[PDB]
């Protein structure tokens, strides 16, 4: 009774097979790169508008790889857009070393993994690699962990 | 009129495994849910449920 | 305007379907899919829109 | 990681069967022989009105086709329209009438109605079958005497069910796998082939200018310019205390053995032999391509009695108006004048050599002359 | 003398319709006890049976701590003051997690994100006195003279 | 390794020397003897096609050790009490090893019939209740021989064609052509000596870009080219290996495949030895020997075991065909042997019309003739 493992490992992209969930009905402002936390700005008939991260906001989920949806490299402006609410999924850092396995992870501007001694959140999963000088860290995103301030 | 119902759990590796004699697993897993249907049948039957009035 | 294919157009690369119900533990799910464009216009000034009516 | 909207494998098998020459050749070089192979029906009154009909409805390219898929895919659909008074929906009462025939792929036809009645042998099939075909047609409904579907290889039961009761594809991935491995080995003879020889050029101090000048953008160009004249009848002076100038080689060989080792295993996992698929006859020997070719049709046969037949009794009473035929399968054999001139000769020597005593008389005499199908025209009579 | 056409929309949401088919965990085992509760309302749980497994539930009260929500379903509920219910001794479907629309008794749109406050009779409401960790999932509409909100919740 | 559905729907090899035998041996076909006629014989046979059946009932009793096949009768009475005599049937379904059961043992002193199971209870599945079934409605089909040793802990039944060692000796093939071309793929290296290089700091952009210029020096190395070099800092040399043998490696494997398959290889390789025109044929009809040999074992008892239910007349043989591939010239010469043998002489003794025509129409013939005096 085991969960099989997923063998690419690009950032962007879903590392197992555990219980995840994926939000597709949603449109992007600006430019969103695969690998980086996503917020709601507003939502219009049913469809959740999303930024990449500024400071002072909170994060949703993590913007997710395909390959027929973004023919360019990336997610452009008026594009529909795959998003990760639940499961594990490998993210952009700029940490230098693995922190505390099931920690408590920060998330800098531009929705990129800093910090490992946050309050609440999302947790360390414990994958550590690296891709183009600069590395990739594995997350377990959660549901309703981060909640909007009144 | 009440409905009743369970399930069971086997995997491939449990079907795959083989014993020198004796029922099959997945054969001794199926008759346990009748045998518990059964039974509870009879429970109902002999000892009533107080919520289910 | 001019009613004409050569002016205006609604394009419909894929017609409504429904694709086979996926069961769970006692009920199913059926998801249904389609595709549209909307409306393209290749040669404009053929439309005059009078508003304010 | 997948795909709601429909499964992938159909890309994927689809654009690897266009693209790829090889899967071209073993996806279709059996079914059209198969069918253009030709039948003859016994218990009818005469067969030039039946070629007739069957050439004036020329529904072969649409079997052929049909049966491609059938192979290809796992699953195809064929559905000839009968002439009626009736819905589409209802059955169909015996008679012999048919105007039309076309076919789908595995994908445009589902179940829609079952029954597990006791009393008929019939339960557990598809009663009902429900077609879309898109092209902004609406799905309808079509009647299980309308609808034949023609499967590809058997499988377990226990995929069997898990895939609606429908069959796989020939293209198995130890199959699609080996061919792949074919490119890459021709890739890297090709890119051996390109390395066998070096030739290098030491000099102290080409080191010391550094990138993206025009002393380096010259002396790469003088190097460019004097390695292409080089040569035979030419020769190149070099100084002695700062230049040397070596050259480096290797051999090849054992290529085209090993080249040939692969495609021994790919027409071993095919299953279609050397001359059929590598299509090179062995050429140190004159008559055992015969042997090769007879073996080729005793396997084109003995699949094809499992798969063509089940057409011939879908199909056929919708046209033939007797009540009992037999079906038989033409032997594939290429004939040849001259050995058609004998036998023709020794059959006609045997069907009156020694009948004259008996008694066997001129009606059923001409019946066996004209059975045998000869070239000896003969117009009905006494 | 011209023709003439008509374009009409339907509504989008019903009390207790489950919103879509994304991650979502439906309690069966469970039973009503002492009175009735509405499709659309928050629900708690009175005890638990260490032996027998059904779980005892009626109507959000005061001072408790909310569960989840009983849905729709068209053969397990009966028909009572023109809208579904489940009447006392019958079996109940409880949603532990998802997105669901839920009755509600505010007048304003909530922020996405935000925290749940309900009423003391199971209805959310913008000022509510229990506080709970199930989110506003944005949905907002409105059946005929119906307020509804969409809601999503996790396991307890 | 055991997961034997995985070897036969994955790999082609599997596949064929589980299924090439059996579905050429029902396709070969059969005659019987004793009958008026077999027009209708075949008009009744081809009307049931059951054949599909047939092949895949054998196929899964080859594969599995064991399958069992059920026949309804069109009889009026429950399908647990046994047969009255008869003639007749409307469907027949097959089903696996794995659904069918003793439910009920007879062990009599008085019948012959004791240690045969009589009642049989079988569990197909798809949400239909299991049921219970007589022994004279179906026929089990086993695997091959085995000691009873294992035969009474299998359950009275057979075995697996695919044992252990056919097994690895399938498994270890792959492995070879993988080290096949991965050798083929380590022809040869070139290596690139430069001193300090191992002075530079990691994930750095000296390195990034030192590593593009390998990409694009190496890019354009040939025949007509020259690649510049510093003699007192870096050099570059290639060093390379040879192959040989290797298709006489995989060559060996193969023959042990074959060898303990048992069946050839103008069957398995599908490949002409070439070098001779003529022994093929010998291969063939060792091939045909080992499969009526085989055949004369397992396909006779399905019919005699379905026979008894379509014909009425009181006494049959069977009999098969000589599996031959036969040829128009050689046909038409066999005819014309044949029809001078049966009446070259016979114009002298008793031996009359009515028995010659018979002899000369038992044998098939390509010439038809009307039934007669």
């Amino acid at each position: 009774y085991e969960n099989l493992f997923l063998r690419p490992a690009c950032p962007g992209n879903i590392s197992d097979t555990s219980t995840y969930n994926i939000d597709g009905a949603c449109v992007a402002q600006g430019d969103i790169g695969f690998g980086s936390a996503v917020q709601v700005v507003g939502i219009v008939d049913g469809v959740k508008v999303v930024a990449a991260l500024p400071d002072g906001g909170t994060p949703y989920g993590i913007a997710f790889r395909s390959q027929y949806e973004h023919l360019s490299g990336k997610i452009l402006d008026g594009e529909v857009c795959n998003v990760v609410s639940h499961g594990r999924v490998w993210t952009l850092t700029s940490l230098g070393e693995a922190p505390s396995l099931f920690s408590k992870l920060q998330f800098g501007s531009g929705g990129v993994v800093t910090g490992g001694s946050g309050s609440a959140g999302w947790t360390f999963a414990g994958g550590f690699v690296k891709h183009e000088d600069g590395y990739i860290i594995e997350v377990q995103v959660k549901q309703n962990a981060f909640i909007a301030p009144p | 009129v009440f409905r009743l119902g369970n399930a069971y759990l086997i995997s491939i590796d449990e079907i795959k495994a083989g014993q020198a004699t004796g029922r099959p697993l997945s054969t001794r897993k199926a008759s346990a849910c009748q045998l518990a249907h059964d039974q509870l049948v009879n429970r109902l039957v002999f000892k009533g449920s107080a919520p289910h009035k | 305007y001019e009613k004409n294919p050569m002016n205006m157009s609604i394009e419909i690369p894929e017609a409504f379907n429904m694709l086979p119900a996926q069961p769970k533990d006692l009920h199913f799910k059926v998801p249904c899919t389609s595709k549209c464009t909307g409306l393209t216009i290749y040669r404009p000034m053929t439309i005059v829109l009078i508003t304010g009516v | 990681p997948k795909p709601f909207f429909m499964s992938d494998a159909s890309y994927h098998v689809g654009s690897f069967y266009n693209d790829n020459a090889t899967a071209k050749r073993i996806v279709d070089v059996i079914p059209e022989e198969m069918v253009t192979a030709g039948f003859k029906i016994s218990g009818v009154k005469d067969e030039k009105e039946f070629k007739s009909l069957w050439d004036s409805y020329k529904i072969d390219p649409s079997l052929v086709d049909a049966l491609c898929w059938a192979r290809l895919y796992g699953g195809a659909a064929i559905v000839a329209i009968i002439n009626d008074n009736r819905m589409l929906t209802s059955p169909v009462k015996p008679g012999a009438k048919l105007e039309g025939v076309r076919v789908y792929d595995r994908f445009a036809i589902t179940i829609e109605k079952r029954v597990t009645n006791a009393r008929s042998p019939r339960y557990g099939e598809p009663e009902i079958y429900k077609v879309s075909p898109g092209d902004n047609i609406q799905p309808y409904l079509i009647h299980h005497t309308r609808i034949f579907i023609a499967d590809g290889e058997r499988v377990t039961p226990q995929m069997r069910k898990q895939n609606q009761g429908w069959g796989a594809s020939v293209l198995n991935k130890s199959l699609i796998d080996a061919i792949c491995d074919y490119d890459y080995c021709e890739s890297l003879a090709t890119q051996i082939l390109r390395r066998k020889q070096q030739a290098v050029w030491k000099v102290k101090g080409l080191a010391e200018m550094c990138d993206d000048d025009d002393a380096q953008y010259a002396a790469r160009l003088r190097l460019a310019q004097v390695d292409d004249n080089s040569g035979v009848g030419r020769a190149i002076g070099i100084d002695a205390e700062t230049e040397e100038y070596d050259v480096l080689n290797s051999d090849i060989s054992g290529v085209p053995e090993f080249l040939s080792s692969k495609m021994d295993r790919i027409v071993s996992l095919s299953g279609i032999h050397e001359i059929i698929i590598k299509n090179k006859n062995v050429g140190g020997v004159s008559a055992s391509q015969n042997t090769a070719l007879e073996t080729f049709y005793k396997l084109v046969d003995r699949k094809r009695e499992e798969d063509y037949r089940p057409l011939l009794e879908f199909l056929l009473p919708f046209i033939v108006d007797e009540q009992e035929w037999s079906i038989e399968f033409e032997p594939l054999s290429v004939p040849s004048k001259k050995e058609e001139s004998e036998i023709t000769k020794n059959n006609v020597e045997s069907v009156t050599k020694a009948i004259t005593e008996q008694i066997i008389d001129l009606e059923e005499a001409r019946d066996t002359l004209r059975s045998i199908a000869p070239e000896f025209k003969l117009k009905d009579g006494n | 003398q011209i023709n003439a056409s008509y374009q009409r929309d339907m509504a989008i949401a019903l009390p207790g319709m489950v919103a879509d088919t994304s991650k979502y965990n439906i309690d069966g085992a469970c039973v009503v006890n002492e009175g009735d509760v509405l499709v659309g309302a928050a629900v708690q749980v009175v005890q638990a049976q260490a032996v027998d497994g059904h779980k005892l539930v009626k109507a959000l009260t005061t001072g408790t701590t909310p569960y989840g929500v009983a849905i729709r379903s068209h053969w397990q509920t009966v028909n009572a003051q023109n809208q579904m219910i489940y009447e006392d001794g019958g079996a109940i479907n409880v949603m532990t997690s998802g997105r669901v629309w839920m009755l509600s008794k505010s007048t304003e749109a909530p922020t996405f994100g935000s925290a749940v406050k309900l009423d003391v009779d199971g209805q959310e409401k913008s000022d509510g006195t229990i506080e709970t960790t199930w989110t506003y999932a944005g949905g907002w509409t409105k059946y005929k003279d119906i307020q509804l909100v969409e809601v999503q919740l996790h396991q307890l």
